[PDB]
Order: C-alpha cells, then structure tokens, then sequence
DNA sequence: CTCTGAATCTCTTCCCGCGCGCCGTAGGAC
DNA sequence: GTCCTATCGATCTTCGGAAGAGATTCAGAG
C-alpha cells in the first residue's frame, strides 16, 4: 500500500501544530505508523512599505508573513486510519494537501 | 399503566404499545363497533385520528389543549397514506379522487 | 389533499415511471462500517430524499435557506427530510412480467380474458411451453399451447408465417392481441348461439369482463409489469438494533432479490446469452 | 457423437460440482459418455451453470443427477432434455477463445465529471474532478477528507466511468 | 355519516 | 360427442385485549 | 479474519383441520 503524504501550511504555527499534532495522533491510534511529524522551513514573506501618504522616504514599516510548513506522512493507509481521518475536521485557515501515490 | 404523550411507531405513526414501552392502549376493532353503536362521531373521529395518527392534527391539538381551546383539526391518517404507498407499490393505480 | 371518493385501476407503464423520482440499478441499502445509504440502491438519498432532518447529505448545504437547492457533489435534494417517505421510484425490468394476483385470482383475469386455462398460460409463464401467435399460413392455433417438441415441428414444417413466443412476453403479445371490442360484440351474440347453462354463465362472466375493461380506461397489456414500483423506503426501515445489526427487514430481502435477477438479465441479453440460459435466468425472475 | 447440455448447479459451489462430476464420470466408468465439463471465465459467465458434453442415455442422465448439488437439467422437458446449437456452442467457444485482451477504456476525464476511484485506500469515493494531469496520463480529484475539498492526485489507473 | 355524524352530512347535504 | 349431473383439487377463514420471557444471514474465498 | 455473494441448477418442506366454497374434471346419454 502507498502511504499518505501531508502537507500542513498554516500562518500560525500554534495552529499547525495543534493540527499536525491532532492527525498523528488519529493515525497512531488507528493502528498506522505515522511519520512524522516533521516541521518544514517557514516562508518568511517580508514587505517593506511608506508609511506616509505622501514624501519622506526613510519613514518606513517592514512587514512580514510566516508560512509555516508540517510534513505528516502515513505508512499503509487501513480501514480504521482513512476513515477516522476523514471524520476529522480540522481547524479552520490551516491548508492540508494530502500527496499520496 | 397511563400515557399522555411519549413515542410513536416508526413505519406508521401510532403509538406504541406496552408497559415495557410508555405505550398507548389499544382501541382496538371492537370498540369502534361500540361507539359507532352509539351516534358517537366526533369521538370516535378524534381516537383514531387527532389522538392517533394524524401528524399534524396531533400538534394542533397538543397545543390547543395546553392553550385550554378545546377544538381540533382532524386532517387523515398517516397510516391510511401508508396504505396507499402500500398498494400503489403494487401495480395497481389507487388514488384519492375530487368530486 | 381535500378528496371525496376513492378510484382504482391498473397503472399503465408510463404512470409508474410517473410516480418515480428515481430508477433503481444496485442490491443495496446500506453500508456495512459506516451507515451512510449506498447511492443508487434501494436507499439512495437522492432517489428518494434526504436523510437528515432539513439539510444534505453531501454536507454543502444544511440551512433553510438552501431549500430546494439540488448539490453537484452526489446530487441530493436539500428538503423535508419528510417527504423521505413520501416519494417512490421503479425499477425498469428486463423482460415483461405476469402479475401474480392476476394470474391466480379467483379464476385469472388473464386466463379469462384469453380464454385459454389458467394452467396453460402458467405453462408459458414458468416457460414450459410455447403459445403460438399470428399463425398466418401455417396448420397452427391463435394460443394454442405447443411443446418443444411441437415447435421443433414447426420450425421446419413451417417457416416463420407465424409465430411462437414462451414467457411474459408471449402473454403480453397475446393480450395486446384483443381486438376487445369486437370480440365483445361477438360473444354476447355467442351467447345466445346455445342454451348451455353450463357455459351461459361462465360465459356472462367473460363477456361482463370484456365489458369492464372497455368502460374502464384500462388495457389489457398493463396486467403484464415492466416497470415494478419500489416502496418509498421510510415505509420499509432498516433500522438497527442492539449493537451493529440492522433488523432482518423482509422487503429489502426481496428487492435484493429481484434486483439481483435483473442485473444478471441485463447483462445476459446485453452479452447475448443462448435460449436456454435466458430462459433460466427469465424464469428465475418471474419467479422472485 | 456427443452434443452439448447445461446442467443447473447450487452457484457458488460450481467448480466443486465440476470435479464431483469429473469423479462420478471416473468412478461409474462410464468414460466413452463424456467428453468434458466447462466453466468459463472472463479476467465469470455464466453465473451457475454448467457445460456438459454428453450422450443421452437415461443412465447417463442418472449419473448427472445423482452428482452432489446439480438441480438438474435445462430443456424443454425432462423426459428429453434439449442440448443447446452448433452456433451458440461456437460462438462460447469463440469468447472462450478470446481469452485476455481486455484492458480498460478510453474515454476522457473532463474536468468537473463526478468520479470514483479504482484502488488504493481511497477506493471508490465519491470524487470529483478539479484539474487534468492529462500529458502526465495521471489524474487529481477533489476528495472529503478532513471536510476540504483537497487536492489530491490519482494515477490514470483510478478512474471509474 | 351516522349519529352526530350523520346530523352534520345531513345538513351538508340540505344546504344544496 | 360433448351436455348437465356429479368429483377432486386449492384457497380461505377461524375472539379481543394484555402482560411477560427469549431469539434475531451464512459460507466461502482472498 | 473480513468481505462479498448466494440459496437441494446430486433434498424432501410433515401426516393430528374442518369446512366451505369455488374451479376445475369426469359420467350416461340424445
Ligand atoms: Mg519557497
Ligand atoms: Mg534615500
Ligand atoms: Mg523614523
Ligand atoms: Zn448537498
């Protein structure tokens, strides 16, 4: 059987982490050895933006988002594994992709 | 053994039966006779629909009681729709009819 | 519905498929893990409606708001779960099919109606005999029971200026057959063709029955099924009881048996199957 | 000569009802009254029934009959029970004879078709298309996991139309 | 249509 | 030669309520 | 051990219901 892959990508690593940590936990339980749950590299967008609505140059404000990435693989998907991850719903603005093949 | 109101049947709207299950009594063939033996319409209209059968009617009529109006809406049986599905599931054509 | 009187009649094919939100095509009812209704089977949510109380069983929609809105992720329709009950579907059958109660009534409406005895045309109808049609220039009656053997004979005694059908369909041509009126006209004038008491009667039954199914809107040919309603499934619940078992429900034991026969139907005749192995798996239909 | 004849069997216990016939054939030695006994089967036709070449005798027919779970035979009557066609057994011998060649379709997936899918432990899932891996002779199909509509990517192979 | 009943069907079928 | 008599077959009916008690798809193949 | 598919397509459904009526099968003959 080919093992399930997953990708968490969230803005919130607190969240992420609740997630990641939900699913191993789903899968572990079911029996499946999850793989995981390891913690890819953070996209650090950053924006460096005038502040005033008009001169000065130099009055700047830097922003930045933090992509935080979670890389959960499951090795031979069962009955109990797949079903009880499709029940779980997890929170929301947290995007799963689910690679598997 | 006594009952206002609890469960219902699933495949036609009666109330169940039993002490085992808080089930209403029987009112059965034999005493329709009796009260049709009297000029009794309005009772018996009532016990073998309002207090029966008829899903709606039975609300209304729960209802109006708890508002203390003491009149009904008596509608048609549930079960009697079910004989209808019942032999409209074989091929035979029944159906309720106008004028 | 406001009514005030109660009518009957046989229902044509196409009023059935008219009473039909969905066509049946799987022997199933339920899943055996989870407990969602296996789609086209005998449960399907979108045949016959939602299960949940007012909103869909795909998940997209679960507000009044989307009230009749029909999903494009399995194809329900978000509505009073009540009406659950109330809707039918058909199946199509892959052959014609007798009725039973028609067949074996008090006499048989068919057999009466054809004049041809009751255990004749269940010779056709459980294919053990053939019943000769449009006989046309050849030796041969207009129902007339033939064994095998007797229409091995007339495959080569005859070539095909006539013809010979076994099984409901054999009935239905023969039905379809009644010039109804005028045989009618005919035998209430055959009537007085004897005094034979012992057949005037019996014979007043036929012609009151011609009579009934002139003045009636009905047709001969609808005594024969083709498509064969299915219960509205509340009617016929699954339900579960103590642990994971659902209730032995009897009626879904025989649609799956039907709906099994016709499967293997469709496909017989679809791959072609010889005589003799339609006739089995005909026979086993008309049979469940 | 011996001409063909469909003999009814208890479905299911077809190919044990096959060598118990093998058996009784061996055992009752009548061996110059049987030629074989076929079940076909495709990558099963016909769903219970067996394919006897045989003379008629009514000891031979004895024989069958009295072979464990075997109803009986399919004809006419059951004085003289009816062997089947020189065509139709040609034309089971011509599917019979073309054995495997039987590779899948080649239809196209279009985008928004609702799907099912063929393996895997996301097997037969009410899927719908969302995008075409069509020079890749792959897939990807929206799924309910975790309630989303995720992405998720199937070989060619795990289509279902 | 009978007893009270038949009172009601009769007075339906008068005011006719 | 089959017409009114009679003769063998099947189908259909068998009180009303009520309360407990239990018991409740299998076999084969992958 | 779980999932899917099918039934005696190589037997034997109980004799201890009566009845009561009909559908359907046969006499002695004009
Ligand atoms: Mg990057
Ligand atoms: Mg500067
Ligand atoms: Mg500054
Ligand atoms: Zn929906």
């Amino acid at each position: 059987n080919q093992r399930i892959r997953i990708r968490l990508k969230a803005f919130d690593h607190r969240l992420i982490d609740q997630a990641t940590a939900e699913i191993v936990e789903t899968a572990k339980r079911t029996g499946a050895q999850v793989r995981g749950p390891i913690p890819l590299p953070t996209r650090k967008e950053r924006f460096t933006v005038l502040i005033s609505p008009h001169v000065n140059k130099d009055a700047r404000d830097q922003y930045e988002i933090r992509t935080h990435l979670r890389l959960v693989d499951i090795v031979e998907p069962t009955e109990k594994t797949v079903d009880a991850l499709m029940r779980l719903d997890l929170a929301a603005g947290v995007d799963v992709q689910i690679s598997l093949g | 053994h006594a009952r206002s109101t609890g469960s219902y049947s699933l495949v036609t709207q009666q109330p169940l039966g039993g002490k085992a299950q808080f089930g209403g009594q029987r009112f059965g063939e034999m005493e329709v006779w009796a009260l049709e033996a009297y000029g009794a319409a309005y009772t018996l209209q009532e016990m073998l629909t309002v207090k029966s059968d008829d899903v709606n009617g039975r609300t209304k009529m729960y209802k109006n009681i708890v508002d203390g109006n003491h009149q009904m809406e008596p509608g048609m049986p549930e079960s009697f729709n079910v004989l209808l599905k019942e032999i409209r599931s074989l091929g035979i054509n029944i159906e309720l009819e106008d004028e | 519905e406001e009514f005030d009187a109660i009518k009957i009649a046989l229902a044509s094919p196409d009023m059935i498929r008219s009473w039909s939100f969905g066509e049946v095509k799987k022997p199933e009812t339920i899943n055996y893990r989870t407990f969602k209704p296996e789609r086209d089977g005998l449960f399907c949510a979108r045949i016959f409606g939602p299960v949940k109380d007012y909103e869909c069983l795909c998940g997209k929609y679960k507000r009044l708001k989307h009230r009749g809105v029909i999903c494009e992720k399995c194809g329900v329709e978000v509505t009073q779960t009540k009406v659950r009950r109330e809707r039918m579907g058909h199946i199509e059958l892959a052959s014609p099919t007798a009725h039973i109660w028609f067949l074996k009534s008090l006499p048989s409406r068919i057999g009466l109606l054809l004049d041809m005895p009751l255990r004749d045309i269940e010779r056709v109808l459980y294919f053990e005999s053939y019943v000769v049609i449009e006989g046309g220039m050849t030796n041969l009656e207009r129902q007339q029971i033939l064994t095998e053997e007797q229409y091995l004979d007339a495959l080569e005694e005859f070539g095909d200026e006539f013809d010979a059908k076994m099984g409901a369909e054999a009935i239905q041509a023969l039905l379809k057959s009644m010039d109804l009126e005028q045989e009618c006209e005919q035998l209430r004038e055959e009537l007085n063709e004897t005094n034979s008491e012992t057949k005037r009667k019996k014979l007043t039954k036929r012609i009151k029955l011609l009579e009934a199914f002139v003045q009636s809107g009905n047709k001969p040919e609808w005594m024969i099924l083709t498509v064969l309603p299915v219960l509205p499934p509340d009617l016929r619940p699954l339900v579960p009881l103590d642990g994971g078992r659902f209730a032995t429900s009897d009626l879904n034991d025989l649609y799956r048996r039907v709906i099994n026969r016709n499967n293997r139907l469709k496909r017989l005749l679809d791959l072609a199957a010889p005589d003799i192995i339609v006739r089995n798996e005909k026979r086993m239909l008309q049979e469940a | 000569k011996k001409r063909w004849y469909v003999v009814q069997a208890f479905s299911g216990f077809e190919g044990r009802v096959a060598t118990s016939l093998r058996e009784h054939i061996k055992l009752h030695n009548m061996e110059d009254l049987f030629g074989e006994v076929m079940v076909p089967t495709e990558e099963k036709f016909f769903p219970g029934y067996v394919l006897v070449q045989m003379v008629m005798n009514d000891a031979s027919w004895h024989l069958v009959r009295s072979v464990p779970r075997v109803m009986g035979f399919i004809g006419g009557t059951s004085d003289r029970p009816a062997p089947i066609s020189d065509k139709e057994v040609d034309a089971i011998m011509n599917r019979l004879q073309q054995v495997g060649d039987a590779p899948r379709p080649k239809t196209l997936f279009e985008p928004g078709e609702m799907v099912r899918v063929n393996d895997g432990p996301f097997a037969d899932f009410n899927g719908v298309v969302e995008e075409v891996d069509y020079e890749k002779s792959r897939l990807k199909v929206s799924v309910s996991i975790f309630g989303r509509a995720t992405p998720v990517e199937l070989d060619f192979s795990q289509v279902e139309k | 249509p009978a007893g009270t009943g038949y009172a009601y069907h009769q007075d339906r079928m008068r005011r006719r």
